[PDB]
């Protein structure tokens, strides 16, 4: 994703937004992933 | 920014300045004190004067380059051409006729006019044809400034 | 100009003096009937949907103040889309969670074990907004399809 | 790598979006009247059989999008919102596609119709915006001959192509001579000659006046019953040295010439745009390279000028970023190879 | 003005006296016979349009001196092009009726005014035009008179 | 002496100035000053040294 990332031209936002906003929201669920989920997966799970 | 200041209130100056500076030549850049890029030409084959080529070089080259990537200053070694009336006491004279004469004649018989258009803005109902009209137009030759009626 | 035997000649009488059209050029029609509106242009770097929101927030006051039949219409307008696109996208926002929420528990049984993943997402997308506007980005079409995939 | 090969590219789809329009182009000399008429039509095929679609048009007579004039004239249109819209004929597709055939039947001028391009005014891919500059010191007509020559042999020989003009028709104007010796005879001042061809056939913006609070302008012009055909340049009459008047045609003289009603300069330069579309088969890059190599025929002083190609280039990063992370957590140079598939 | 004319006195004019604009892609004219012209030059994406036209519009203040009184006197503008309107507020009217001009004028005169400058509006459009005194003159009248437009 | 800035005109395509001066040998020597006359009211010329 990141790498696509460098947009160019007029397709810049384009690529770009797609590309990053997903790459965010991947280390974001990623943290999540590392701290809500687990936490919530451990606090009640059973 | 500061450019945009400095010449934004020359604005505020140009009302007050000698008319035939305000037709003349203003301008406002930013200096570099120092050439780079110094594009010399000159002919070989079929040879043109030394005025001749500055002329072509600032019809073509110059008018591009003075706006070419953020060219601070382009410099014309020479000039352009001008339709230029060397003008002379004695047959002005001859003829009893000042240098305001040999100006306001041509100012007379040299600009273009606006002239409205067969079929007007608001037309009568029913009007098939809308030409627009031509007046009178600039000269081009040399030959069309002498035959300049004084 | 007055003529000989005093007699005055009024522009009155060499042409027909009436208030009208500053230019006869265009003339608009909406719907066969007479009119002419506002036709709105964006400047180079606008906010679009904020700059119409206010084109009809400043056009809002003259409305108190128009004469007997002066009445507005909207032709040829925008606003409808961005918000349908708007509500379009969230609503499948809603829809995939809903489904992804079955999915789950035809899988986990445990109708508690199942909230997890339904709680997960959410707090990342919102992440995902705030870290937008943390780019100065906004809720832009291609910012919103971003969501609903990587969602 | 066939189904990715043959698959078609595109920027970003074109969709529906409730606002369509369709702009209508009289021919040359076309007046107010005659271009209007047009427009109506246009206007009700929308308002009679497309109730169903249409909630409301806009026609603007003389304001075309090319530019300005009698000959042109643009018409907003507006239909219902999209649920009472069913069948995929009441769509802008269908829509603008049969309304586009029912004017090209019934019209003596040209009227399309197209979706707003969702995208943007620019990139629109499969297609080109050539531009013919005037480099030498040739004249607008050389200049304007070169293009025919163009739009010929691109023509002659389009794997095809699509190539027209920009919007330079070139109609017959009415020139005016004043002969400036007869008038400084006659007695009568240039200037007055003129201030008075132009006021009176063109009008002229003398000074304001205040209306109902805010500040118009006073222009001053003629009724048209005096400004409708040339035969009326006699109508006005100078004023004279010796305080009497003088048919306009003791000084005058006319004659029709051949102007364009639009003069294109591209970069300081007599230029003519020209918009082509990529040949039916080949593509942008394709068709612009078929292109240059034609406009690179054209008599001396007539030049030229005008996914995305960065993926070959972003993909290549990516061919990069990814087999360096998958070892920052799998390295073995086996796993990086793995998932590769 | 005739397409010739506005060429080669108002465009030209501004083209030559258009030049050293820090970024800048092209520069496209068109003169209408209409004696209307409109140049518009595009700059790199990502040059704040606010610092661009500034400059592109301060190099015409050096050009404006030289432009046709006529022209000086007219409208001169430089804006942020879009190519593409989108709040499109057409006006008309149902009871006390009110001819296709007697609206242009008010909503150019109460509502055109405004928006023209609310919310960053780069260019609003009137489809019509705001009312004028105007003074159709007859030759006949004129001359029974022994009178020039002038 | 100094020329003028008079009007425009169209030379091939581009539009350049049109000035206004005199051939040089009527304006070297200062002596060259007399050489001009200058109109007068009474539609007769005049000695510039008048």
């Amino acid at each position: 994703f990141v790498p696509m990332a460098f947009f160019g031209g007029s397709t810049g936002a384009i690529y770009r937004q797609f590309s990053i906003t997903i790459v965010s929201a991947m280390a974001l669920s990623v943290l999540v992933a590392l701290i809500l989920t687990p936490a919530l997966c451990a606090t009640m799970l059973k | 920014i500061a450019q945009v200041q400095v010449q934004n209130k020359l604005q505020l100056a140009m009302p007050l300045l000698p008319q035939e500076v305000q037709q003349q030549g203003v301008s406002v850049e930013k200096s570099s004190s120092s050439f780079l890029m110094v594009v010399g030409v000159i002919n070989t084959d079929g040879t043109m004067t030394q005025e001749d080529i500055s002329d072509y070089v600032a019809a073509n080259m110059k008018d591009a380059i003075s706006r070419t990537s953020g060219v601070g200053d382009v410099q014309l070694f020479g000039s352009q051409y001008a339709m230029r009336i060397w003008m002379n006491p004695n047959e002005l004279n001859k003829f009893q006729l000042t240098p305001v004469d040999v100006i306001t004649a041509i100012k007379a018989q040299n600009a273009q006019v606006a002239a409205g258009q067969l079929g007007g803005t608001p037309p009568v109902k029913g009007q098939q044809l809308n030409a627009s009209i031509i007046a009178q137009t600039r000269l081009t030759s040399t030959e069309e400034f002498g035959k300049i009626l004084l | 100009k007055v003529n000989q035997d005093g007699s005055r000649v009024l522009l009155r009488d060499v042409a027909k003096i009436e208030l009208g059209g500053e230019n006869y050029d265009i003339i608009a029609e909406f719907n066969g009937q007479p009119a002419s509106g506002l036709g709105i242009k964006l400047a180079t770097g606008a906010n679009a949907l904020d700059t119409a929101a206010a084109i009809r927030a400043e056009l809002a006051k003259m409305e108190p103040f128009f004469p007997s039949g002066l009445k507005i219409v909207y032709p040829y307008d925008t606003t409808p889309f961005v918000k349908i696109s708007i509500h379009e996208v969230v609503k499948t926002l809603v829809e995939a969670i809903i489904l992804v929420f079955l999915v789950m528990y035809l899988f986990l049984q445990n109708f508690r074990a199942t909230l997890i993943p339904t709680i997960a997402v959410p707090v990342v997308l919102l992440g995902t907004f705030a870290v937008l506007a943390a780019f100065g980005f906004s809720i832009n079409t291609l910012t919103m399809f971003g969501m609903v995939l990587a969602i | 790598a066939y189904l990715f090969v043959r698959l078609p590219s595109s920027f970003l789809p074109d969709e529906d979006q409730g606002v369509f329009m369709t702009m209508v182009q009289l021919p040359a000399g076309a007046t107010q009247e005659r271009t209007q008429k047009v427009l109506n039509e246009v206007t009700h095929y929308y308002l009679t059989k497309e109730k169903n679609n249409v909630e409301s048009v806009f026609a603007v007579n003389g304001f075309g999008f090319a530019g300005r004039g009698q000959n042109t004239g643009i018409a907003f249109v507006s239909l219902k919102d999209w649920a009472d819209r069913p069948g995929e004929e009441n769509k802008v597709e269908a829509i603008t596609m049969r309304a586009t055939r029912a004017f090209s039947q019934i019209k003596d001028a040209m009227v399309f119709a197209f979706n707003l391009p969702a995208i943007v005014e620019l990139g629109t891919a499969t297609g080109f915006d050539f531009e013919l500059i005037d480099q030498a010191g040739l004249g607008h007509e050389k200049l304007t001959q070169a293009r025919n020559q163009l739009l010929a042999e691109a023509a002659k020989h389009p794997m095809l192509t699509s190539v027209r003009p920009n919007g330079l028709e070139d109609t017959p104007q009415f020139k005016i001579d004043i002969d400036q010796e007869k008038a400084q005879a006659l007695g009568v001042s240039i200037n007055d000659i003129n201030t008075t061809l132009g006021a009176a056939w063109g009008g002229s913006y003398v000074n304001d006046f205040i209306d109902r609070g805010r500040v118009k302008k006073v222009y001053v012009m003629s009724e048209a019953k005096y400004r409708m055909l040339p035969d009326d340049i006699g109508d006005w009459y100078v004023r004279a040295a010796d305080g009497q008047m003088v048919p306009f045609s003791a000084f005058s003289s006319s004659r029709w010439e051949y102007g364009s009603p639009r003069l294109e300069r591209y970069n300081g330069l007599p230029s003519m745009e020209i918009l082509g579309q990529a040949a039916p088969g080949k593509s942008t890059g394709e068709a612009m390279e078929l292109m240059e190599q034609l406009a690179s025929k054209l008599p001396t002083g007539v030049g030229y000028d005008w996914s995305g190609n960065q993926a070959p280039s972003l993909y290549a990063i990516s061919l990069i970023v990814v087999f360096l992370c998958l070892a920052a957590l799998y390295e073995s140079w086996s796993i990086p190879f793995s998932v590769m598939l | 003005a005739d397409a010739k004319t506005v060429q080669d006195t108002v465009t030209q004019v501004i083209e030559q006296n258009m030049n050293g604009i820090d970024n800048l892609m092209y520069m496209s004219s068109n003169s209408d016979s209409t004696g209307t012209v409109q140049i518009t030059l595009t700059f790199e994406s990502g040059t704040d349009a606010d610092i661009a036209q500034v400059q592109v519009q301060n190099k015409l203040q050096l050009a404006m001196p030289l432009l046709p009184q006529e022209v000086q006197q007219q409208g001169v503008s430089v804006e942020k092009s879009s190519s593409s309107f989108l709040m499109v507020v057409g006006v008309i009217n149902t009871d006390g009726t009110m001819t296709q001009e007697d609206i242009s004028d008010y909503v150019a005169a109460n509502m055109k005014d405004a928006i023209s400058r609310t919310s960053g509006v780069g260019d609003v459009q009137l489809f019509g035009s705001q009312y004028a005194m105007r003074i159709w003159m007859n030759p006949n009248e004129l001359n029974k008179f022994q009178l020039t437009p002038v």
